[PDB]
């Protein structure tokens, strides 16, 4: 069943008035391949032979639904405080980005496009696209930065193996800010049978709408899930906030629930006095980037800042723009949390709960300690656990000096 | 009441040309030498100059335009470095357009940035990621003082958006693109006798000729970075020939 | 109870697969084991304790999936892939684990060792002793150490000590020798969480107990989307955990076929395999009488294979009397047929297979070639293919 | 009674305990090592261990896994230690076979009591078999006279432990602070049995405080160690290990 769309924006695409957030900040060459996903789109979020497809594909090929695991053993250091971790760890190629990528691959089968094209940080996305691409036939292709991909060589392999064509993007800052650039311009000259895959829950209309869809299953499993093993409504949901995606998908089933806490983590990087983070909502302030109006690290002439962080999938200068709407509104709190923080909050819970999070999950299980600290003994948190960090161990390694010289 | 660059084509098509409308971005090499070749190609026959404001992330430039603002940027180039090079270009007894991605006028303010550059001389705005359905600021800040606002077609413009954009449009209408921008102009001109500005990666005369049988307005930006870098000598060179392309008798 | 072996852990009686071939110095300990075993196996608490587990935090039950656009490489045969790469961990595994490591701490043993050939067992044991609060100790050969610095430092971070043995070929077999060695001297607070269905009594009964749930999930869920029991159900054999979770369920089914899938390497004809059913014969060794590689003298043989968790010269004792009683064919898969099961796996379906898992596909293709169009195979999909990036990149050529 | 049952019978009488020394088969080699065991024989061996080198000792320390890795490099055979027996008993020694039970196993376990009886072999001391595995074992050590040695631990419960010394016959190997003579106590006090005792003797000393409780001193490692550095070290061993049993 269709769910209700009581926050959706205008169909303009805009959160909060028709010159609020989001909105489509692209060239004209772009408008018709838009206007096109943004019909098939609102023809197929009703069809319930849609809605099937995905159900049967997020069930017995994505392993759906997750579990809501308590992590009894991080209570002593979240202030007494009750913290359950959303296993979105446990999806189909690791992180929650399987549920975008089914619902938008399916989408492009719907149109009859032949073609898809995506970006990647350093290959998390890449590798979900083609896995989709691969399970329904479609030809794909992942942009990605000179940078990363000399640095990620096992994952430009993943997705060959994948059956996906991969792209050195060698201009610009040669990363993920970049590669977009170049999956933008190829969609601008192949909209004809191309589709874009977006990672995140950014962009033009509608594909902040349509990215949150497609992980609002998360936020509704969890609310049933929390209900059940708690008794009650918890008292906050939390989780890390690079572009937004998978913050939105878990926030969105408690918004119109009173006493529920909604916090997102951001990615501090070394400091946010430092000038090496990628704290979009702490330093940074609104403006039009990658097709919305949201906010990102800018310097005065409205100049894109390189961001940093030890997670890639954090490490992004801006943010969706239903978040923006969120924050400004009041209904959610968007904190900073540091490389050490988080790093900190990696390996506790590898040694309380066997569970090796992704390092961008790590920023949300630290937050959520210190939030239990702040809420005290007995107070539930729900975490968003968006992945598992088997692709951030010899990161970590080098973190703890488990690997030397 | 009629458009700032209203005259300039009633000019043109009375001597039986198209209009050159030149780009050249703020700062390359640095911000005294692009203002130097702006100057130079008034003097050499460009009836329009587009002052490109160097972006960070510039989806719709070309590799040429990408790499030249991308130097730019590392030269430490500002967004106030443009208004200046339009004040040098009305100086010079030149007319200069602003071509910017809509950020940096947001940053600016987009009615503080409307305010300086009709202030500074200049005559209207090019917004190449800024369509119709977001513009109500910049409408409201180009009635006020007086800009032409120069929206963008394409050749994948459904009927309804193209009718839209030139509606929305004063000055003249960007077509940005085989037989593609003859047929592009051809649907702008089936709705409004607005003029019409053709961008075709135009690198000779011969090149500038083919588009002015059918366009009002020819537009040549790669190829002039191409030529600066070489120098200024090169540079005047390639106008004078673009120059004498768009002039049919 | 009806295929469990007597008290003394031997299946099909008078063949005597299995018993318990150890020193007398380690009979204490292993009869703790069975007591407490057969003690909290029919505990309600501790049942309960399991499937919380299996549940919240491996996440079963794990789905069954039809791989259609395998079907035209099968004969048009209908695969399902039991999809056990989509638990915690990434294998079939944690289900062994979660239920020894619950034991081990009903025992009131604070200490755990294992074994490991190139680490995913050592993963799955340090990722249930980090769950319970347990010591953990793995053991490791001093070859794969070397080559797998990033399993050693998993085990690492879940707060694991690991041991690189450099006795005899420093490798899986020998690993298993010295959590021996370690378990007779530290008995009195130590538990050996081994990690297959072999061993001496009651660990192949135990394990396969734990890995019950793999075959009890697939057979209830096979009827759900195909309507009737399969055709086949297929699996590859290594030491047998998985394959005898898988296979256990439908052992009373008279129309289901039960296929394990061993590595035979570059090829039984070459002596560099893994075949023990195939190319070995009836043996005592690490604590059981079942199949293994040995010479004519008794010594065990070398075994090569490109998966690691097949590479193993043994198996375990109840699928010897399995193939004994005629229930379950086991056939050789060899290293170039799984890597085409592999790319194959990929480019079709998405889904990024272990490469022990890759043999049961490959093995899957033939099967459904000899079925024909219409039949049903469940295929046992143990675990993912992440740790095999690498391994299958340079086989394809796509590293340079 | 027992095959060895003489062999302790003439060692109480001479308020002594009896000498067990261990060689493996083919190290450093096949004729090497049998002219090493019937030098325990000269230098007053009571009986010999002769052991069988396999792949996979779990019970071997680690100078006999490492001498039993070299004779399989080398390329031993069972039936070299056969051969070694039968070398032993002509010399006139009292030999047992130590070894591991699948290489019994592959040859037969009748098979393999008949052909070690045929070559002079007085018993066979398992210590991966025990006695809830050794049916076969048990038929064919009463067809063919054989004497059964099976090993106990400290950690053996008093049920097994009786049950291990009902099963034995010849002499019963306890392997291994005052752990091993509370472990001769516990047998002794529920069998008449002789008891060897082996937890890594090394000189003439350890060896007389082991033959203070003990009706046999099992030498292995220490033997293998003086033979590596040559033959004539290992009789002189031999003979001071040969001493402390009088003692
Ligand atoms: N003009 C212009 C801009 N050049 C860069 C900065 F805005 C370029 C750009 C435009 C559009 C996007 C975009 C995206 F990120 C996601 C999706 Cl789904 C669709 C999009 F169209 C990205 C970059
Ligand atoms: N004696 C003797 C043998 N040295 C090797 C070969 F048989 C050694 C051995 C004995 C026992 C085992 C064993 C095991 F693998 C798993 C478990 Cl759970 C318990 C065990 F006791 C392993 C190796």
């Amino acid at each position: 069943i269709a769910e209700p769309t009581s926050h959706d924006p205008d169909s303009g695409g805009h959160f909060g008035g028709p010159s609020g957030w989001g909105g489509r900040y692209v060239p004209e060459a772009l408008m018709a391949v838009i206007e096109e996903v943004t019909a098939a789109y609102q023809k197929e979020r009703v069809s319930q032979d849609f809605l099937d497809d995905l159900d049967r594909l997020q069930a017995n090929y994505a392993g759906r639904p997750s579990p809501l695991y308590e992590a009894t053993r991080l209570s002593q250091h979240a202030g007494s405080a009750r913290i359950f971790l959303k296993r979105e760890d446990l999806n189909h190629t690791g992180s929650h980005k399987i549920n975008n990528v089914l619902g938008q691959a399916l989408l492009a089968r719907r149109m009859g496009k032949t073609r898809v094209i995506a970006e990647t940080g350093a290959g998390q996305h890449g590798v979900a696209t083609a896995t989709a691409c691969a399970l329904l036939g479609l030809d794909c292709v992942i942009y990605m930065g000179g940078i990363d991909t000399a640095r990620q060589a096992l994952n430009v392999a993943r997705m060959r193996l994948l059956g996906a064509e991969v792209v050195a993007v060698q201009t610009g800052s040669k990363t993920l800010k970049d590669a977009i650039n170049e999956a933008f311009r190829d969609w601008v000259a192949n909209a004809d049978n191309t589709y874009y895959c977006f990672g995140t829950a950014a962009g033009p209309h509608p594909f902040p709408t349509m990215v949150r869809d497609f992980q609002r299953i998360i936020g509704m499993e969890a609310r049933v899930q929390i209900q059940g093993q708690a008794g009650r409504l918890p008292d906050a949901v939390v989780a890390c906030v690079g572009g937004g995606s998978n913050a939105i998908g878990i926030f969105h089933a408690f918004l119109d629930d009173p006493g529920v806490r909604l916090v997102g983590f951001e990615a501090a990087g070394d400091g946010v006095e430092t000038g090496r983070h990628a704290a979009t909502f702490t330093a940074g302030s609104p403006g039009a980037f990658h097709g919305s109006f949201s906010y990102l690290l800018q310097d005065e002439d409205g100049q894109t800042i390189e961001s940093h962080s030890i997670s890639a999938g954090l490490d992004y200068p801006g943010v969706g723009p239903e978040h923006a709407w969120l924050k400004e509104a009041g209904r959610v709190d968007y904190r900073p949390i540091t490389d050490s923080e988080a790093m900190d909050a990696f390996g506790l819970l590898c040694r309380m709960e066997g569970i090796i999070p992704a390092i961008e999950s790590a920023h949300a299980v630290a937050g959520a300690l210190k939030l239990g600290v702040e809420l005290g003994r007995g107070a539930v948190i729900v975490v968003n656990l968006s992945g598992r960090g088997d692709k951030d161990v010899e990161t970590a390694a080098k973190w703890f000096g488990l690997l030397g010289n | 009441e009629a458009s700032r660059l209203g005259p300039v084509f009633d000019s043109c098509r009375a001597n039986n040309r198209a209009a050159l409308i030149g780009y050249l971005p703020t700062g390359y090499p640095d911000v005294p030498a692009s203002v130097a070749a702006m100057t130079a190609l008034v003097e050499s026959g460009c009836d329009i100059i587009e002052v490109g404001v160097p972006y960070s992330d510039p989806g719709m430039d070309g590799p040429t335009i990408a790499r030249a603002t991308e130097a730019a940027l590392r030269g430490g180039v500002r967004v106030r470095d443009t208004l200046a090079a339009v004040e040098a270009i009305s100086i010079a007894g030149g007319r200069a357009v602003v071509m910017t991605y809509w950020n940096p006028v947001l940053r600016y303010g987009v009615d503080a940035f409307a305010r300086d550059l009709a202030a500074a001389g200049g005559l209207g705005l090019i917004t190449p990621d800024l369509i119709p359905d977001e513009a109500q600021q910049w409408l409201a800040a180009s009635e006020e003082h007086r800009l032409d606002r120069i929206f963008l077609v394409a050749p994948s413009s459904t009927p309804e958006r193209l009718a839209a954009t030139v509606e929305a449009s004063r000055g003249f209408v960007y077509a940005a693109s085989s037989q593609a921008a003859p047929e592009l102009v051809g649907r702008v001109k089936a709705v409004s006798d607005i003029p019409v500005g053709v961008g075709l990666g135009v690198r000779s005369r011969a090149q500038a000729a083919q588009i002015a049988q059918y366009a009002d307005g020819v537009i040549v930006g790669s190829a002039l970075v191409t030529a600066l870098t070489e120098g200024l000598p090169r540079l005047r060179a390639l106008t004078g020939e673009l120059a004498a392309g768009v002039r049919l008798g």
